[PDB]
RNA sequence: GUGGCCUAUCGAUCCUUUAGUCCCUCGGAAUUUGAGGCUAGAGGUGCCAGAAAAGUUACCACAGGGAUAACUGGCUUGUG
RNA sequence: UUGACAUUGUGAAGAGACAUAGAGGGUGUAGAAUAAGUGGGAGCUUCGGCGCCAGUGAAAUACCACUACCUUUAUAGUUUCUUUACUUAUUCAAUGAAGCGGAGCUGGAAUUCAUUUUCCACGUUCUAGCAUUCAAGGUCCCAUUCGGGGCUGAUCCGGGUUGAAGACAUUGUCAGGUGGGGAGUUUGGCUGGGGCGGCACAUCUGUUAAACGAUAACGCAGAUGUCCUAAGGGGGGCUCAUG
RNA sequence: AGAACUGGUACGGACAAGGGGAAUCUGACUGUCUAAUUAAAACAUAGCAUUGCGAUGGUCAGAAAGUGAUGUUGACGCAAUGUGAUUUCUGCCCAGUGCUCUGAAUGUCAAAGUGAAGAAAUUCAACCAAGCGCGGGUAAACGGCGGGAGUAACUAUGACUCUCUUAAGGUAGCCAAAUGCCUCGUCAUCUAAUUAGUGACGCGCAUGAAUGGAUUAACGAGAUUCCCACUGUCCCUAUCUA
RNA sequence: AUGGUGAACUAUGCCUGAAUAGGGUGAAGCCAGAGGAAACUCUGGUGGAGGCUCGUAGCGGUUCUGACGUGCAAAUCGAUC
RNA sequence: UUGACCUCAAAUCAGGUAGGAGUACCCGCUGAACUUAAGCAUAUCAAUAAGCGGAGGAAAAGAAACCAACCGGGAUUGC
């Protein structure tokens, strides 16, 4: 019923409350499953979290995977996106239909987590590139180690998806 | 008296052997000390196409160690090799392109061929195993191996098999619509027939337990229970979900 | 002086349950409980000694009828 | 589809709740107290303790009882509970038991406690060019033979050989539950044929009864299958209402 | 193929042989069945979607097994429905009727076993498996579809207000900018000068009918309507031959 | 309801054979010529592809609702599609 | 590094055995519908019709763990 109603201000309030609360046993596993499910519908990170979770590991942990098999790739793309970003509309539209051009025409604000917010704020106020080309695609590896030699610890020590993560 | 076309497999006539076009099976020959942990070498020359579908077959005939005989054995061939290339698969040796090794002597990423799931035995009395080398990573923990496929299932079994690395030109055949139609009879004159899948709002009127009458509408759920009645099983069985899988992935 | 001046002054059988006689049954003599009788209540029918059935099918055939056996409108309403 | 016994042996088996009885704490304010919602207050062996002993005060402290039991043990035992090896019964792919496991004449890699108490070894791995006949070689025999007969080469045990598993699984009589595949049975009359679903007709009010309309029920709480604990019988006296 | 002459202004001279064009609704064309009244708008085929699927599993058939097919298959293939060429192809909802259920198990739960009384029989309180109850998913499988909430009753009326794809007088944009040939012409800006550049309006040779109240080529023994050519069916009767 | 027996016609599956007038329309690829700085844009031949258009037998039986039906035929003949 | 008994097999010989028709009557095993029905099930029809196998020349059954409560009883079947 949590996520249930969950679908406000007081939301995130008691939200984070029982949130950190509920924060091995896959009953609750699949619960949180359908949870983040309807979630994204209307976590996420924690979503693919429990994701790779069942990953390692009939019903309902199974149909879930089926649906999830028919940000990941989207992440990579919008990645280079926000990349040149901080470094927009057109890019988003291309990565996204009649209403695509409808948009193409703070609006986009409400439109549309942490990353998103930051980007938006920066853009409004202004109203790793190696990593860039990298995730983009070897010649790439080339310019890679190029600027490479050109927290550095954990640094030198896909995987780049996790990388952007830490970043 | 009026049955449905799901309860037919009980005559032994229009469901028997319908595949003159093909030749032999695909299961390997006699197993010995070689065809396992130690040293196993395979051959591939006459890459005759697999009859019935889209796959290659080779005349993998081994000179029988027990007796001077070279019985012709049509086995499954692979893509990537030319007209003749022996297998370089040694457990005490190394590894190259197109080799046959068990699911324990190799690291992650090992797509072998299908033959058996049991620790060898020339066609294990079973078969509820893999469909061939088609396997990603394994498991270093003992002789256990946890395989995984995008179909949506898990399996933990042994780590011994006689599958050779190789690919088959099947990807794209089902990805490219049967444009120039005219396919159903010769389609599945292969092994039997199971392609009429077959309608009629008034196919069998004074009956239709599903729902029909004189208008295009069903009534009862087409989701027939598995353990309830074997005389009404016509349509969906053991339903759970229903949606629309989009092309855009990028999921968790 | 066996009620009100006259008029009004009734709870079937079978089945089940309960109470009463020291008798009957006890059918291999005899003995100790014993499901089934006789008498006497309650309850399950107020159709007058007071007992009525089930509710899906214009996909066919045979044997029938001039009171279509089938019981007062399921539509309009004569001299305004 | 599910469960007990038996088929089907054995008890060295990790951790609970019981089938008869005797102690252990009954701690909320105040009263130094264990006054536990309610009941019982003239009492049980009588020489003797408390019978109602003091301050406070809604309840006052032996006494055969409906009692919620925080935590143990308990005599011959206990229906179902994960469990490594050894299994004379079932099923079993190949079967021309094909070169196997442990142990056992031997190297290399890894570092030190006195030596092998452990872990990979044991005929092909650039090419449809090539491959077999009691294996090319040694020792021991009918003699000088163009052949043949042991051992070693290829040593044994095991007889469950390279591969699933196990006192597992399958059969038969065992409450009831899933199911018109099939069989049998089932259609008085009731809107001048028939044609939605339900079957809430008769007791003052409230309730029974889901609200301005209706609305049954030998159901519930007084009375009620109308009334009477003298409105009966009998004697005397009196002679009604309305205008 | 071109160039002449001639006749009845004749010419594929008989025989074979598509009469044709333009719309609406339904429907893709081709293939198959109703032996003997129904040849169609049905079924089937391409495309798309859903359910089920790891061999010690499931489906079909049989009285049973050590019988058979599926299975010469290995997520690429295998069994059962609906939809039936491409463009088009749900806006939202899971309380009821089903299925699935590694979610939730002691309210209820037979016999055997176990526990009292009893020299016996009958009756017989508690424990346990499964089903039922609760909950979620699922409506391209059957519904609903002027929707989904918050409001002095403990559940019974659903006004008012708010959100949304719940609104009767037809005003979609852009337009000297690569789309403007006419044009080195007007206005405005910079400059000694600049036919090039930038910024409005107007009649834009050759840009667009976004979104909204029920969208189509080719093909044809389905049906309806109209026109041209032709026609002794009718008006309006009759004659010849085998 | 019980006890028995069939695949020469019709329908479905597997295996083994034979047979199927004459054309128009001319899809990829290839060749020649011409234009272009490049990724290319066309015409004229050869090749004759296709669940395609017209038209016999075979297959098939919708229209001309005829003739016939006290059975020419236990479902036909001719014509058309 | 060497001979017997038991169990389990393999022929075309002397000497033996097996596979069915008819089938009144009778016996063992398994197993239906219709008629009647103060509606339907239970029940009757019916330890049946039909079909199959074996044995006999009659079969099944029968020389007592049987039948009684009397005057003790003296094998089976059938009218």
């Amino acid at each position: 019923i949590y996520t249930f109603f969950l679908k406000q201000r007081d939301v995130t309030r008691i939200m984070s409350a029982c949130a950190q609360a509920c924060h091995e046993v896959i009953n609750v596993m699949v619960r949180k499953i359908a949870d983040e499910f309807v979630s994204d519908g209307v976590v996420a990170a924690a979503g693919i979290n429990t994701i790779r979770e069942i990953c390692s590991r009939d019903e309902i942990l199974l149909q879930d995977l089926v649906e999830y098999k028919g940000k990941g790739v989207n992440m990579a793309a919008k990645s280079l996106i926000a990349l040149y970003r901080d470094v927009q509309e057109a890019k988003k539209g291309g990565k996204d239909i009649e209403l695509l051009a409808k948009w193409k025409k703070e609006d986009a604000d409400a439109n549309w987590v942490d990353v998103d917010s930051e980007e938006d704020d920066v853009d409004g106020e202004w109203v790793p590139e190696a990593a860039f080309r990298e995730i983009a695609s070897a010649k790439l590896q080339e310019l890679r180690n190029e600027e490479s030699v050109a927290v550095d610890a954990s640094t030198l020590t896909e995987e780049r998806l996790q990388k952007v993560l830490e970043g | 008296g009026r049955v449905i076309r799901n309860q037919r497999k009980g005559a032994g006539s229009i469901f028997t052997s319908h595949t003159r076009l093909r030749q032999g099976a695909a299961k390997l020959r006699t197993l010995d000390y070689a065809e396992r942990h130690g040293y196993i070498r395979g051959i591939v020359k006459q890459i005759v196409h697999d009859s019935g579908r889209g796959a290659p077959l080779a005349k993998v005939v081994f000179r029988d160690p027990y007796k001077y005989r070279l019985r012709e054995e049509i086995f499954i061939a692979n893509e990537g090799v030319h007209t003749g290339q022996f297998i370089y698969a040694g457990k005490k040796a190394s590894l190259n392109v197109g080799n046959v090794l068990p699911l324990g002597s190799v690291p992650e990423g090992t797509i072998v061929s299908n033959v058996e799931e049991k620790p060898g035995d020339r066609g294990a009395l079973a078969r509820a195993s893999g469909n061939y080398v088609i396997i990603i990573g394994h498991n270093p923990d003992e002789n256990k191996t946890r395989v995984r496929l995008p179909s949506g299932a898990k399996k933990v079994i042994s780590s011994d098999a006689r599958g050779v690395i190789g690919v088959i030109a099947g990807g794209g055949r089902v990805d490219k619509p049967l444009l120039k139609a005219g396919r159903a009879f010769h389609k599945y004159r292969l092994k039997r027939n199971s392609w009429p899948k077959t309608r009629g709002v008034a196919m069998n009127p004074v009956d239709h337990p599903h729902g029909g009458g004189n208008h295009q509408h069903i009534g009862k759920a087409s989701t027939i229970s598995r353990g309830a009645v074997s005389g009404q099983k016509a349509g969906l069985i053991a339903a759970r979900r229903t949606g629309l899988l989009r092309g855009s992935q990028k999921t968790q």
